[PDB]
């Protein structure tokens, strides 16, 4: 009982930090892009 | 000896992980703004679906 209670706790935390690197490197990519786009707008109002 | 067997498969699934729609949530975010579901609602239409 205690070997199936370790063999399910390592699957829930294999889940969640494959979990975590797959939300982690895609939400530095929404910001490198919020970073681009709001550098654009900063640039149409130096253009004004 | 003539009668067709009958073998029954089983998979369990549930609504998918929270960073694995953090493409999809974050397209939602941005074409809604501030009248976005949440993520947790995000979740039950995609298994609702």
């Amino acid at each position: 009982l205690a070997q199936y209670i370790q063999q399910v706790d390592d699957k829930v935390n294999q889940e969640l930090e494959k979990d975590l690197k797959d939300n982690i490197a895609l939400g530095r990519k929404n910001l490198q892009d919020s970073l681009r786009t709001q550098e654009v707008v900063a640039q149409e109002q130096k253009d004004l | 000896a003539v009668a067709k067997e009958k073998w029954t498969s089983t998979a369990i699934i549930t609504q998918p992980d929270v960073g694995q729609i953090a493409g999809y949530n974050n397209a939602m975010n941005v074409i809604y703004g501030q009248a976005a579901p949440k993520v947790s609602d995000l979740q039950e239409t995609l298994i609702g679906r």
